[PDB]
């Protein structure tokens, strides 16, 4: 229950989210597949 | 067979053709694009120079030899003197760019060596004098001539690549969009970078976005012969240039 | 439940997941099952403990000020006498917090403050007194207090809180940034000039927080230290970066020592265990 | 009014106690959030990015030399490198896994090592990379190293080898701090054959070492690092 | 009774903490509210009303002269006036936007300037009014001013020109206090042609300057002003 | 959501929103779009922070 | 939830209202239109 | 049920520059264990494997055994320092910022209360360990090798105040959501040290004797 | 806010008072519980096991 | 009512369970019955 109507007052509520490491691990135009040559 | 090692980039009225290249990188997985109505806050019809600006520009090459420490360029500063882009930069009060950054370095099968090419946003630099000293404008905005980490100074930023230029270690610089150039495998590296900032649009003169580092990790050597000298050439283009607000030409 | 590994038997294929090229700048999501024989097993882990929210959303000391309760002396500025004190808002004063925030380029969050005061009487006291402490926000353009009790402290429009020594204040402050996120770094200047401050300091116009003992002098000099803690809430961050290896010298600046110690422990031989 | 009873802990300040509180700025309207690239949700999204390992952190190696592992001609069966596998105070101390792990007490899951060859295109070698599980010593000879988990790496067009070090612990979690009870064992690399360069040439060539986490990587219980000295 | 735990902040006094409280006068019946004209709901309803700007606040201008901008005969290409566009300590300091903005930290949105001609009905002139975006200097010449946002104003039956100064900032909000990082640039006015009065006459004529907010005007984070000295 | 500005292109009309008379005592609700070319954009603001209630309360 | 039955005790509840600047910006008998002459 | 686990003594005095602050008791470090006080240890010893969440209560009391002019209510800080975390060196160095380390502030005369979830590496806490840290002739034996719980640090956060004030901080522990496996016989002989199951060279037989097998 | 009255016992510490409390480690994920033989639920499960009596304690 | 969303914070809730002394009193492969010979 929220007791204040000013949203900053809200406790640190939130959900866990699925991770998306592709933004940092596979930022490539052409999709690389495991097992395929990296250098074609 | 459409090999991944061969690419052509066509942008504006200029092209790049490579035969020995690694897959290009799209920084953070996001292709560059125009400002949406939702994001926009500046109430002016924007200007879109299109292909008059969004073309490749080539910066003066530099020699990579044994003992070289590496080089640093700032964007958009590096292009401030080039083409209509450079002129627009001083007439428009604010703007936003994405880039295609292409680094070239030729060699034969008898050469060894490795460059690390990294694009670092907001690369705030440490001063050579340390303490409370700030780096002066004159030394963070050199234009086409990048900051040669091999050159001595006392008023410029610190030049020791181990700590980049800000106290972090180079080993962890790989968190940023990056690509390597191994002379034995590839002679090019290509990174596409979307506009990254806390605001829709910003000054293109008092503030840099992107800092392009090219730091040799493994010195150039050869199986035989005297110390080799290999030129390194950098070619950069704006992607979706969008500008706003007209003023008299800014004076720096 | 998410599996950590799946059963995998010996392979003899032309497909080679163990061989790639880091040249591309990509890190492929390979698994132990791509190298050795494995057995099916669960993770029993959700990763909730490593969320950005937990990393940054813990209270940390940000700043400590010292104010005193003494009979005012007419020969010195009240601020110099520590009758009141002004803390320019920042999170960069204490490294334990700064270091975490430094790991992201852009950070957005709401704040929670906690203010704790403790008194001390390092003198020939006859008794102790529980003082009331006032803390006041002074955003840019607001008047700065000059005397320990001038009109500024009326707090007509400036958010403020009163609390006693031994007690604490707690309140929330919503994201106050001008931009969509707070910048941790700024590769630029306040304007196009040869001589001007460089770096994130030019964006720090958060204002100041003023502290005061609201009681009158009481014969003896009482020292009060006020510790301000900060916790971020509803935290978002963009563009991760490498953590700093070298010691910090000053606020905002990324400067480091002229001859820094290489922060890598060394050994005698590349093969020494 | 309503009868109440206070319990122990009343009026305590607790670092991690997430609660509601009054706003100091009652009707403030926060600045809109524009789209910004590179959003981070979890530290484990970062742990999976490869960073360099200062494996050649020997004395007298000031500069970027710490990230270069030398290989030499006509050497066979000898050790290229080796180290004790800590995510605390070992060679991995300053890598991103190092830096992230220094904020946690408990570590579990698989690690990934990767090596990249930077020598002449005309050169070749085969290298043995091996992991020695806890309880073992050394290895001091290739004959010992080969009995652990290992990969034989052929230098060729694809310049990078990836070795995923499996979780072999009999304990569900290991410490990030060095601790004998949870030692992770050793990592080593040996010349399977030898380094061969074109005829009548003599050079030293180098490899670059990398480290990242496997998708199956776990961290628990946050703590302060030892990277801050003031 | 019900177990409870007190949290940090218990018994604090907070200026902006809106809460319920006991009434000191339990069954009091307030005086009825008769209709009163001019009800105000929001400060931004006030910000949109035009007030005079003391543009001629030069030294030796004591009195209402500060609100009069002189124009003179046979002058061409010269500057009529100019100022740095602050809502803090500039010429706009004492206008209603000034006074309202001094109660807030953050300012955003568009401003409106307006000028009214008070000279002879038989006179005429064309004036250039221009806004110079941030980062520029001066302007010092009409040739510079014309490159910014501008309007050419023909004096005639309609005595007032309105120039809406667009929001051109690359930063979502600017400070009300002077701050280099968020400078709003400059406002200037030049003689497009010249002031012309009937033959054989010689006079100085004046304009009155006005300022108000555009519907798109935003203010955030309240603060105390610097207009109080005791 | 309330718009701050709407797209507006160059005009060449007999309608002149930039020209008026303050003599009347009225302040007309003109916009940037009545002077210069503009681009559609949202306010992302409700003005709640400036309500009389916050000013005085 | 209100805990007191004396209305003054109520917290500072209220809604935001649409602004009506016409009371202060266009108090004229004869309606003026943008683009029309102010002086007919 | 709550039980006292450990008591520390910290003082508030003007620092002396000739001695390590820890030695002056300006702050104090408690290595976490439940084996310090026998009244609790004895119960836990009755099971081989124990799993639970913890609840802590920290109570501080001051004393002024000197020519005081007045009393002061001090604020006490307690901080977790898990393995690998920096250990405080000075009574007020950067470590105490508690940027990432859970901590609590409370006043003398008041108490802290908080929960700590099961922190074991294994599925249960071992009460006993018939083994060593590694395969070596010389190494510590027994449950101590598994105790890497870390430490809890205590500090008076106030500055010196003319006189020396002594504060004792008592830490109580209560287990919650408790599971246990493999019951065992309770210890009959006195405990000597923490972790170790050692006993006296010539222990007293803990069986009351009588004159005759048939004496009532 | 809500009027309240404190009762005797406020702020007492009581050994056996089972109550809720804030966690010091907000998003910690405990180690999974593997099956372990010999689980004990009640002390009276132990009381029923035969042990020796030192009857000849003379 | 739980007030905290971190499960360790939960009070010592639980049910009583039927006892199962057979784990400690009759751990035998071959079932013994009362009244039957223990030694067959
Ligand atoms: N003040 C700032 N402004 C900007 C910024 C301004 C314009 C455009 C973009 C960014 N970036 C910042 N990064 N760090 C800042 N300092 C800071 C922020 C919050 C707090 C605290 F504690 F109030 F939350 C204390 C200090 C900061
Ligand atoms: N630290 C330990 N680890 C292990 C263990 C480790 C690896 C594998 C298997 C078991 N078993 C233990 N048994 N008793 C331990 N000491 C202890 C436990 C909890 C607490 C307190 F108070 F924090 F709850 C204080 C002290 C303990």
């Amino acid at each position: 229950i929220n007791y204040y109507k000013d949203a900053a007052s809200s406790s640190s509520a939130g959900q866990s989210f699925s991770m998306d490491p592709s933004k940092f691990t596979e930022p490539v135009k052409d999709i690389m597949l495991k097992g395929a040559p990296a250098l074609n | 067979g459409y090999s991944d090692r061969v690419e052509q980039i066509t942008l504006g009225n200029s092209t790049i053709t490579t035969q020995e290249a690694a897959n290009s990188i799209v920084a953070y997985g996001e292709w560059p694009s125009f400002l949406s109505d939702v994001d926009a806050s500046d109430v002016n019809k924007t200007t879109k120079p299109d292909t008059s600006a969004c073309r490749f520009y080539t910066l003066d090459s530099k020699m990579w030899t044994q003992g070289s420490k590496g080089w640093c360029w700032k964007l958009p500063d590096a292009l401030k003197d080039m083409g209509i882009f450079g002129q627009n930069m001083f007439f428009h009060s604010q703007g936003r760019t994405g880039y295609t950054i292409h680094v070239q370095c030729n060699a034969t099968k008898f050469h060894s060596g490795c460059l690390l090419v990294v694009v670092i946003p907001e690369h705030q630099l440490a001063s050579a004098e340390g303490g409370n000293v700030s780096v002066l404008y004159d030394k963070t905005h050199p234009g086409e001539k990048g900051i040669d980490l091999s050159e001595a100074d006392s008023t410029g930023p610190m030049k020791d690549p181990l700590y980049m230029m800000d106290g972090t270690l180079i080993g962890n610089s790989l968190i940023f969009p990056h690509q390597f150039i191994n002379l034995r495998t590839n002679n090019t590296a290509t990174i596409v970078v979307p506009y990254i900032n806390s605001v829709p649009m910003d000054s293109m003169t008092r503030h840099n976005n992107l800092s392009l580092m090219v730091i040799p990790i493994v010195d150039i050597t050869a199986t035989s012969g005297t110390t080799p000298s290999i030129p390194v050439t950098i070619t950069i283009a704006p992607m979706f240039l969008e500008l706003s607000g007209i003023r008299s030409k800014a004076v720096i | 439940q998410t599996l950590a590994s799946i059963k995998s038997d010996s392979k003899h294929t032309q497909k080679v997941p163990s061989l790639t090229a880091n040249e591309t700048g990509a890190t492929l999501p390979t698994t132990p099952s791509d190298s050795v024989e494995t057995r099916t097993t669960l993770m029993h882990y959700t990763g909730s403990e490593t969320t950005l929210e937990n990393f940054l959303g813990r209270a940390a000391c940000v700043h400590v000020v010292e104010i005193v309760n003494k009979r005012p002396t007419d020969t010195e500025e009240h601020r110099m006498q520590l009758l009141f004190n002004n803390w320019k808002i920042n999170l960069s004063s204490l490294v334990q917090l700064r270091r975490k925030l430094e790991m992201f380029t852009y950070v957005r969050f709401d704040s929670e403050y906690t203010i704790i005061a403790t008194s001390s009487q390092p003198n020939e006291a006859k008794f102790s007194s529980n003082l009331t402490i006032q803390a006041m926000f002074i955003p840019p353009g607001a008047p700065n207090p000059k005397k320990w009790d001038d009109y500024t402290w009326q707090s007509a429009t400036n958010p403020s809180v009163f609390f006693n020594v031994g007690k604490s204040a707690r309140f929330s402050v919503p994201y106050l940034g001008i931009a969509s996120a707070y910048n941790c770094f700024y590769d630029g200047y306040s304007h196009d000039n040869s001589t001007t401050p460089y770096g994130i300091n030019v964006l720090n116009h958060m204002g100041s927080m003023a502290f005061r003992v609201v009681n009158e002098h009481d014969n003896h000099t009482t020292h009060v230290k006020v510790r301000v803690y900060h916790r971020a809430k509803h935290i978002r961050a963009w563009v991760p970066r490498a953590p700093r290896a070298l010691e910090y010298l000053h606020i905002g600046r990324t400067n480091y020592k002229q001859s820094p110690q290489n922060p890598i422990k060394t050994r005698k031989t590349i093969s020494t265990y | 009014g309503l009868p109440t009873v206070l319990t122990p802990g009343s009026e305590q300040f607790l670092t991690t106690d997430d609660r509601q509180s009054p706003s100091a700025m009652p009707n403030y309207e926060p600045t809109p959030l524009i789209h910004i690239p590179g959003e981070v949700k979890n530290l484990l999204e970062i742990a999976q990015v490869d960073t360099l390992i200062p494996l050649n952190n020997t004395t007298n190696t000031t500069g970027l030399g710490m990230y270069r592992i030398p290989l030499v001609q006509n050497m066979q069966g000898e050790q290229v490198f080796g180290f004790r596998l800590y995510l605390g105070d070992g060679v991995l101390k300053t890598t991103l896994l190092g830096e992230l792990c220094q904020y946690f007490t408990h570590w579990a899951g698989s690690l990934r090592l990767s090596f990249m060859y930077t020598g002449p295109a005309l050169s070749s070698a085969k290298l043995l990379i091996a992991y020695t599980p806890p309880g073992a010593q050394g290895p001091t000879k290739r004959k010992e190293a080969m009995l652990g988990t290992h990969v034989v790496w052929d230098i060729g067009l694809q310049s990078t080898v990836v070795l995923n070090i499996p979780w072999t612990s009999g304990v569900q979690y290991r410490y990030t701090d060095p601790d004998t009870y949870t030692s992770a064992g050793f990592v080593s690399c040996w010349y399977q054959t030898s380094l061969v360069l074109p005829p009548q040439t003599q050079q030293t060539v180098y490899m670059l070492g990398f480290i990242s986490a496997c998708p199956d990587f776990k961290l628990r219980l946050m703590k302060d690092t030892q990277s801050i000295h003031q």
